[PDB]
């Protein structure tokens, strides 16, 4: 309803670069382990990181 | 467009001495340089990346240096096992290659052995005639080879081919092949091969005859 | 590990187009791009384009734009690229590459090269010559076949020892080929020698036997 | 390459589902090498590896000899986002803040 | 050989003139070959050894790979004794007393 | 008087080893860097430490 | 660095007695023991003893007690063994060593070694004789000298390629000795070639010119 | 005393295979051992100490392992420049060098090369006669050398000398000389030098004459 649409925006955003070399290697997230007020503080900081990652 | 030049062009060592090529760009490209390396027969394959680290498995030997405009790519003791064409790549831009440099080695002279073969008798059913001249391990690459039948000249129908400097003692080789036809051919009674080389004031002739 | 595996060798008409396939090994590709690579005898390496599997966005050199599609295939981790409009200056040698530099880490895998050849002649089978004379030359004479490659050897790779194989050469759209075995003097007439000829394109295997 | 010192080394994260804020996941290296006597910036040695440095400048020849390396880390927060749930994790000890060779 | 672990080194102190005590001076040193998976008896990797260690396997060749080096020291207390003067010195961070690969 | 006896005593009691191989090497102390009540309490450091190395 | 010096070859009367003498470099040699070592042609290596120069504390073996005594001297960093009561079984060569090996390092230095030889016969001086004839090889010819130790060169060390010096022989307590080397067509008579014989026992140098 | 029995005593490998070696000992001597290399006419130098280590500039192909009262030393990859000597040492007690193992490298036969020259005109001015006999580069060892005056045996006088393998091609050498007074030496006529080999069913035989 909400969240959805958030994560449809950023994935927009994301533009592909046109770069002709690659920058970096990809890894995937998988073996370094560890009125609600979850979705009320957490996306007041995902808000606050997107704010310093658009700039680019 | 960035365009690479490379120097030298040609080099020669004496399994010895230090190595050093340049290769310079024409336009600021940071430290984004690539030095490799391609045996005949093979794919490159990496040896110096960014502008100084070292890929896996790369001795001691091999080291790179240089920033901005001016690169260099420096071997301290030769070997036997390093003929090879080195390449400098760049990555500001879409990529470009160089334009690639040799190496040879030296060592002392020696003198070509040479061998005669005549046509083989399913070749002369066939309607043809073919005669084989072989030279092999000598020193240096230049030589001439002639052909002469009954004692005269004859240059037409000659195919000439060249060998690689050899990766074992470093000599080359060479082979030289005159077709005729089979009328043509046994007309005539007697033929000679002729080299001539760099260390004999005089030719090395083989003869064969074709009635024994 | 991580592997780079490619099709064989293609001959096309002059005007038809070529579809070559390059398929990886114990890698995914998704993680970076794959880059399509050409090699001339003499002209020196050069780039032809990129693609991006993940996204599908894919960049070419200024100079390929408009005959090359490259395209990519992540359900069974392959790449393919079309070359259309053949002019017979296309005859060369075709390589898949992932590189990666970077100041801490780096990664350089090559895959092992297509040959593409552009003519409009036709496929023939080749021919094979015994030739027969402290030491002894003996040869093996292969005359009138096409395309190019083809295979050869002594005693069944028994024996690698002091042999010679010189390139082929071309003319009249028909090329040859010659190889040339030493032996000491008591390892003949007492043993057997034979060459033996491989010819892929048109399915054909000889072997001949020297005698004097 | 010069002595002993920091340098970047970053990789990028991907998630098949969900999306993961920040996306570059930034962790440092220490490169280099140091010798004797000490021409760097970072803290003077220690009283081992200066021990070390001299056994192998009068002639012996150690098993293992120093090495640059890191001495201290710093955690990290990430954030993934999905439908029907937002979650976010911290992990310390995973960025290089300083070398010094031991 | 085996895994990254604490191994002897010692050397002898002399003087020309004065006596010193103890004479042994013990400096400990460990070696060896840490891997992935973990088989040793130290604690447990951090997360940049691990993801070092995953960069590794992968494929990448990277300038710098892990090594085993210390992560403890003590100090130690001399003694020289000489006519009309018998002095004392401690000095820290002399013996590595726990190792492990970073 | 008394101190010089000690070292004296120190000196004699540190015999040569009888081995046939160099246990370790040699090395000078300088290369590291830091009614009298001294004279009162480093006596009894001094002893204290030479219990321990005796019994070898 | 370190660097370990030795005295010169030396012959001797069966029934006198030698001193050798080695001199370390770049190092002190109170810090740890100085060892001698024996070798024979055909017994293999053997210990003789240690000293430790600090405290003066030496250890023998146990067959070679009784007749061989080590001293040092730290004021020039030297080291003697004084060797008794010789019965032509002592001809060997001797080596002069620091070891020490230890879990985590380690230290190895060797000399160069000294030969010693006892005979009752008496010094000659040598002959040397020419030896001459697309190659061709020429000989030089070294014979009856005493004792063994004897340099040959060819044309003053600047021809070293294809060069062949056989050991000496001994019969009826006198030596011999030979060196051939082999060239080109073209490089004789067309140039100068000359064997040069030194023996430095009795102060004799030699050159010798190859003719027709 | 500790006795070491080191095995095999003799090698023989193909410069691609694989060599182990072992060092058996007579009593516990926990884990002090150590492996040296002694090249021809050089002092050893250290490769493995305390039974597994590597000394500085070792490379990464010698490897050894053991403890207790077993000691192996392998090499994976042999190449042409392991030519040498092997001994263990052990250290618990009194110096123990082992006994030592050879080794030897494999290649394809050749022939020698066979020269004879006769005596110079100062050595028969001096009033005797030397002749002399040179086989070059040939391969395996054997070999047999007879000489005849005149037709007839002659086996008194002869000297002969031999060359160790060669670092370069390995092939080896010999030297043959016969003495005689010079009286005896001109009451003859004619001389020949005979070689037998196992690359040839007959002999290789080189004669001169005195008159011409």
């Amino acid at each position: 309803p909400f969240l959805e649409t958030l994560t449809r925006l950023v994935r927009a955003l994301r533009v592909p670069p046109a770069r002709a070399s690659a920058p970096r290697l990809a890894l995937d997230p998988d073996a370094l382990a560890g009125g609600d007020p979850l979705r009320a503080l957490l996306l007041l900081k995902a808000l606050q990181g997107l704010r310093v990652e658009w700039r680019g | 467009s960035i365009v690479m030049t490379q120097t030298p062009k040609f080099l020669l060592v004496s399994a010895g001495d230090r190595v050093t090529i340049t290769c310079k760009a024409s336009q600021s490209v940071s430290n984004d340089v690539a030095w490799y390396q391609q045996k005949p027969g093979q794919s490159p394959k990496l040896l110096i990346y960014y502008a100084s680290n070292r890929y896996t498995g790369v001795p001691d030997r091999f080291t790179g240096s240089g920033y901005g405009t001016d690169f260099t790519f420096t071997i301290s003791t030769v070997q036997a096992e390093d003929l090879a064409v080195y390449f400098c790549q760049q990555d500001y831009s879409s990529l470009t290659f160089g334009a690639g440099t040799k190496l040879e080695l030296k060592r002392a002279d020696a003198a070509p052995t040479v061998s005669i073969f005549p046509p083989s008798s399913e070749q002369l059913t066939s309607g043809g005639a073919s005669v084989v001249c072989f030279l092999n391990n000598f020193y240096p690459k230049d030589i001439n080879v002639k052909w002469k039948i009954d004692g005269s000249e004859r240059q037409n129908g000659v195919l000439n081919s060249w060998t690689d400097q050899d990766s074992k003692d470093s000599t080359y080789s060479m082979s030289s092949t005159l077709t005729l036809t089979k009328d043509e051919y046994e007309r005539h009674n007697s033929y000679t091969c002729e080299a001539t080389h760099k260390t004999s004031t005089s030719p090395i002739v083989k003869s064969f005859n074709r009635n024994e | 590990e991580v592997q780079l595996q490619q099709s064989g060798a293609e001959l096309v008409k002059p005007g038809a187009s070529v579809k070559l396939s390059c398929t990886a090994s114990g890698f995914n590709i998704k993680d970076t791009y794959m880059h399509w690579v050409k090699q001339r005898p003499e002209q020196g390496l050069e780039w032809i384009g990129r693609i991006d599997p993940a996204n599908g966005n894919t960049i070419y050199a200024s100079k390929f734009q408009g005959k090359a599609t490259i395209t990519a295939d992540t359900s069974s981790n392959t790449a393919y690229m079309q070359l259309s409009s053949l002019t017979s200056g296309d005859t060369a040698v075709y390589y898949c590459a992932l590189f990666i530099t970077t100041a801490t880490y780096a990664m350089d895998y090559w895959g092992q090269g297509t040959s593409v050849t552009v003519s409009s002649a036709k496929t023939t089978a080749p021919s094979v010559y015994p030739l027969a004379p402290s030491s002894v030359t003996l040869g093996c004479l292969v005359k009138g076949y096409f395309p190019e490659p083809v295979t050869l050897t002594w005693n069944s790779g028994s024996l690698s020892s002091g042999v010679h194989t010189f390139p082929a050469v071309l003319q009249s759209d028909l090329y040859t080929l010659s190889s040339s075995v030493t032996v000491t003097s008591s390892t003949w007439p007492s043993q057997s020698i034979t060459c033996n000829v491989a010819h892929p394109a048109s399915s054909t295997k000889v072997d001949k036997k020297i005698e004097p | 390459d010069g002595p002993c010192a920091l340098r970047e080394l970053s990789v990028d994260l991907r998630a098949e589902r969900s999306v993961l804020i920040p996306e570059t996941y930034q962790a440092n290296n220490c490169q280099g090498v140091c010798g004797w006597p000490q021409s760097d910036r970072n803290p003077r040695y220690g009283n081992h590896v200066v021990l070390l440095l001299k056994m192998q400048a009068r002639g012996a020849a150690l098993a293992r000899p120093p090495c640059c390396v890191p001495t201290a880390y710093a955690g990290k927060l990430l954030i993934s986002l999905s439908e029907e749930r937002i979650s976010a994790h911290h992990v310390p000890n995973m960025v290089a803040t300083e070398c010094g060779c031991r």
